[PDB]
């Protein structure tokens, strides 16, 4: 009687349970694991809060209406202000960390409207300004609030048309990253695990983001007749194998 | 190798072509799998579009030039092409950089030919025959200041001496200093509130001095120095959306202002043929 | 001082030879690999992925609306879209197949097309969709569609439909490249009864449509594509 | 042949022959059997 | 081997000069089979008349020709001859056409030399040393537009740069789309009233282009490129009649009107020696 | 590096001598044979075919 | 020696040495022998 | 080869870092003297500082 | 004589790269070598021996 | 292959592999255990 379609995910002290699933989908068939020694650099000892840090954050709700564009996170800034994820963070020169991503978006079976719920490993985003402007720091640091795609340009920000998947290629091929639909009439969470992608072994956690997760409406949300025209989306994301290492003095970045 | 089998009429409860792409998957349907076919074999293995094939051949990566002309009274060597130089790159030129940018980290040796002719504008007896010099300036060693400094003894450094009109060719490992080098990097050098994004601050390669050797003689004469780049042992990880608007910059993935819708507008309706 | 003579073709630089070359950096140890997740080793590996298909391509300026083919509650009979199989194309030219197959001169094999629903679950609809092969003209009304590669849709709670566009060929390559004598066929898409949406809903519905490759794939001959040019070089 | 002493002077490495689609094609978590149901 | 074996008279009731070639065979009749003939050798082997042998050699199949001159307010490069282009065929020159057409279907690879010479018709205090560049520009992708576009680039497409007076060799892979290429096709390439017939739809191989590298001199310089082809590998199915008018198009067998007598007049009666 | 002499000759193209050369198209796979009626290995093959004099040229 | 890694780069074929006119001289359906009548 | 063993705690009698330079000596103290370290390999043998090398372009 | 193709770089001269040479001084026989103490092989084996920092900059 | 006769002809050398620092970071004349105190 095991569905596709019932789900448990528990981590640390927090789970979650979904009875409307379309099965998770795990980043490059990779599932997150701590850093072996034959791929370790710094000597350090590296620091493991384990369930401290392993347990699943709910970052605030956002509002799906028929005029969304879209909305962008990017990761592991979305969690700079969590518990004690975040004070690690701020703490520590390095740190490394795979997570578990759930979007939740609930409707009837009168609603129509599909999501497309995408990480995309490395996204460096576009200046608006074209030529050669950049994107200012706070910009691409947005915290939990993350972008709105259907905010306007801002001066030193990024640019948020999405047809462009903020940097030059189009919408429809963002297929190729590891993804899930949220289709009200399937549908009505999405899960993706995220193994640790880099090209060094572990990073600074300020100063380089490593994946952008985007939430973007595909087929307009229609709401049954003299309906609330609009549905919330909620984000819960979960580090997983987090480790930090060089501890000291407490970063401080700007704004 | 097949390439398809044989497979006939089918009344069953299995249905292998409904399926929820909500999933993120694309589930493996085959022909056979919702028509009658006959065996067909392959004959074919997919060759000519591995990776190691597909960034193997060499692409133009650079055009530069610098001429051989009395330096008496010049100023600025730099500034009279006595010498130029270039910030080595591989993103300047597109046909190459759409390539490799279907690819997020990329490591591979390189092999650099070096095509340089001469011209000679404006009323020459002759041809003169030049030998350029190119010398590999890495970031933390001096940088020339005259077509003729002691920078050019290049004692510790490697350089290349060729003819103008042939070709050098030589190959240099991997020089990037992580795994892998990024093609994207949504990152800055540090937490300062106006650094530059991108890549920029991470493909900090050093750059590539050319000057000619001889003296100058009664007329001028303009050396085109062409760099040719082709990836050797090539690795390539996580595949990406291809590049869909025009490039604007070295190392940054903004697009131009009013751009043009890329997506052709159909001549007719949805229904049109 | 052994005896050599040398042949035509000496101190050419030909770009696809592959040959030896001195280091410039002898004796240079590169960094030691790391493991990073994602390995890609053949084209061929990235084009069976599907991406979504541009169909509604009516707009005037590129939107998020040229991704949906609109479905209109109870018709009958008629004709939902239509398109020629040119890959190297029109539709297909965005996607990442169109995208990729671009980069070749000459391609051969199944594609997979397939259409995934999107209209309230208490909906219900069947449609055709029909491969006509090369040879015949784009079908004009359902009748002459159905006389081809056609799979009866049934929308339903699994929410996709894969069709896949047999290799239907006399020769056994075509060029990606618009080529008549080399041309693949149409494909078309009917009410095969029709929508019917539920009390308390309406208007349209869409349909997402994707393309990717079957393992049968052959593209071969690189060359250079159409899609990116530029007129000066970049600077940082 | 290899009439150079460093491996980055080498030509050009041979056919992968690796080729595994799954990584992209079915990262999901729990196997789809194709014919079976896809949602349960 | 034998060439002929040693037979004397013969009176029999079987005859095998007696033949019905309506039947459309050839009987293999011999020397012995008519008159006394002694034992011979054939010290022979037909070696060099293969197929391989016989459309092995090189042979001229185009001549085009390029100029190295001031492009300033030319408005149009491939006019100006700045770089031409060729739209590669086999049967533009006729002694090589002649000799493939004896066959039906052809298959083999291809080994190409190209020869460039210079030219200075006018006035020039030298000879300049110009490298030519030519690009394989397959049916697909972008054509080169001035002599010095982002299509020279050629990143994926293959290019080979050699010295004027120099010879660039190098041999592509049969490139047909089917198992041969057809030396003829009676066929369309779709039923269409007034589409072409021929081959000309079938063989379509893209085209080559050449340009020279160098910017200009004071003077003007025309270099003319010579292609050869050399088959290699070759098969050949169906031979057939061979060509006996003069050819007018490529690709078409049409023979020019008001052509003359091909068969020589005898002078003198049938009986004549 | 080691000692070689170039002899009469070198560099001369000469249009019936058979030599290796580079491939343009590495790794590219040509299209399967199939089998076709008629194929022809030699010239000697065709030559015993006979075929109709124009004898009465005298047209 | 090959030098190059590709078939087609390989110099030229070596003789046949296969030669059989039949299909050409004789394609005709029932076995003629020379010296017996043509048609009987 | 191993550029840094794993190391813990310590609270000995037995002091590496402390020494005397005027002996001349420099005494060969490593990270997993005087800090906790987890091992690692070095990757790397020290090819292009071989005097050959330095001297030999 | 056996047939050759000079490739691209044929004559450039790369101060990096290591191939023989005739030697100008045929058959002369070095000294001999006596015993040194004190021989390096690598820079790695000295940048370990310790050297005092002007720290104190200030001046 | 060496193609010429004398050792000077040769290519470049080969790395030592030899290292070994001690002869300049501890020469000293009675031997000193790290741990143990440097005066005793
Ligand atoms: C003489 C002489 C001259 C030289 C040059 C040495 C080569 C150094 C260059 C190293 C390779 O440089 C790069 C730069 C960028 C990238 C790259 N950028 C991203 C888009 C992808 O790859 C890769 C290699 O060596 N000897
Ligand atoms: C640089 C560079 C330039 C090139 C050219 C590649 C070769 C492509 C040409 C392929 C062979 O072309 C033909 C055309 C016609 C025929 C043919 N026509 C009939 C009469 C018979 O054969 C055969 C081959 O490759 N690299």
């Amino acid at each position: 009687g095991y569905s596709d379609r019932v789900q448990q995910i528990t981590l640390g002290n927090s789970t979650i349970t979904t009875q409307e699933a379309a099965n998770a989908v795990v980043c490059y068939a990779e599932w997150p694991e701590y850093l072996p020694d034959v791929d370790a650099s710094d000597v350090n000892k590296t620091s493991k809060p384990d369930t401290s840090v392993c347990r699943f954050y709910t970052l605030d709700s956002k509002t799906w209406t028929t005029g969304s564009k879209g909305w962008c996170w990017k990761l592991p800034d979305a969690l700079k202000d969590m518990g004690v994820f975040g004070q690690n963070m701020f703490f520590h020169s390095l740190g490394r960390s795979g997570y578990t991503v759930h979007v939740q978006c609930n409707a009837t079976k009168f609603h129509s409207g599909c999501l497309l719920v995408v990480v995309i490993p490395e996204h460096q985003l576009a200046s608006h300004e074209g030529g050669n402007v950049s994107v200012k720091y706070t910009f691409t640091h947005p915290g939990e609030r993350g972008i709105d795609l259907s905010s306007a340009n801002e001066v030193g920000g990024p640019v948020k048309d999405v047809l462009y998947n903020m940097n030059g290629t189009l919408l429809g091929n963002l297929l190729i990253f590891p993804h899930q639909f949220i289709n009200l009439r399937t549908n009505n969470t999405a899960t993706i695990v995220i193994p640790y992608i880099n090209s060094v072994p572990i990073d600074s956690m300020t100063r380089h983001n490593n994946v952008s997760l985007m939430v973007i409406p595909i087929a307009p949300l229609t709401v049954p007749t003299g309906a609330t025209p609009s549905l919330p989306i909620t984000v819960t994301i979960a580090p997983m194998c987090t480790e930090f290492s060089g501890i000291r003095s407490k970063s401080i970045v700007p704004q | 190798t097949v390439a398809s089998i044989s497979s006939g009429p089918k009344h069953t409860q299995k249905v292998p072509i409904l399926t929820a792409n909500e999933t993120g998957a694309t589930m493996p349907v085959l022909p056979s799998d919702s028509i009658e076919t006959r065996t067909t074999y392959m004959h074919f293995n997919g060759s000519e579009t591995d990776v190691e094939c597909f960034l193997g051949r060499a692409a133009c990566v650079h055009v530069t030039e610098i001429q051989n002309k009395d330096a008496t009274g010049i100023d600025n060597h730099r500034e009279a092409k006595l010498f130029n130089d270039w910030k080595i790159n591989l993103s300047s030129l597109v046909q190459l950089r759409k390539k490799l940018e279907l690819f997020t980290y990329v490591r591979f040796d390189s092999e650099y030919t070096i095509l340089a002719t001469a011209s000679q504008p404006d009323s020459a007896n002759y041809s003169s025959n030049l030998v350029v010099q190119a010398m590999y300036v890495p970031p933390g060693a001096p940088n020339p200041k005259e077509w003729d400094d002691y920078t050019w003894q290049s004692a510790s450094n490697p350089s290349v001496f060729f003819k103008v009109g042939d070709t050098s060719r030589f190959s240099v490992p991997y020089v990037g200093l992580a795994s892998a080098y990024n093609c994207f990097y949504d990152g800055y050098s540090h937490d300062d509130a106006e650094t530059q994004y991108g890549i920029t601050v991470l493909n900090h390669m050093g750059s590539m001095a050319f000057r000619i050797v001889n003296e100058h003689d009664e007329h001028k004469t303009l050396v085109k120095i062409r760099v040719y780049h082709r990836a050797k042992h090539v690795e390539a990880w996580i595949p990406r959306a291809p590049r869909a608007l025009p490039y604007t910059s070295i190392g940054r993935t903004n697009y131009p202002k009013n751009t043009e819708p890329v997506i052709k507008k159909r001549k007719g309706d949805i229904k049109s043929y | 001082g052994l005896p050599t003579t040398t042949l035509p073709g000496s101190g050419q630089f030909l770009t696809t030879d592959d040959r030896q070359s001195p280091s410039a950096l002898p004796n240079y140890e590169p960094t030691p690999r790391i493991h990073i997740p994602g390995k890609v080793h053949n084209l061929l590996e990235i084009i069976q992925v599907d991406t979504l298909i541009p169909m509604n391509n009516t707009h005037t300026k590129d939107e998020v609306n040229s991704y949906l083919i609109p479905l209109n509650a109870n018709r009958q009979n008629e004709q939902v879209f239509g398109t020629n199989l040119f890959i190297g194309d029109g539709v297909f030219k965005t996607t990442l197949l169109g995208e990729i197959v671009q980069y070749y001169t000459h391609w051969s094999g199944s594609l997979r097309f397939s259409l995934m629903y999107t209209g309230p679950a208490l909906s219900s609809a069947k449609l055709i969709l029909a491969y006509t092969p090369p040879g015949a003209r784009g079908p004009q009304d359902r009748r002459e569609a159905m006389l081809g590669t056609h799979v009866v849709w049934d929308i339903g709670l699994q929410s996709t439909i894969v069709m896949t566009i047999p290799w239907t060929s006399g020769v056994q390559f075509r060029y990606t490249d618009p080529d008549t004598y080399t041309s693949a066929g149409f494909l078309s898409c009917w009410y095969q009864t029709s929508l019917i949406l539920p009390p308390e809903t309406t208007g349209q519905v869409y349909l997402l449509s994707f393309i990717s490759a079957c393992p049968d794939f052959k593209l071969r001959l690189m060359k250079d594509t159409q899609t990116i040019s530029q007129t000066v070089a970049l600077t940082e | 042949i290899n009439y150079y002493k460093d491996a980055a002077s080498t030509s050009s490495a041979g056919q992968s022959l690796s080729m595994d689609p799954s990584k992209f094609t079915e990262p999901v978590k729990d196997l789809m059997l194709k014919g079976a149901p896809a949602l349960n």
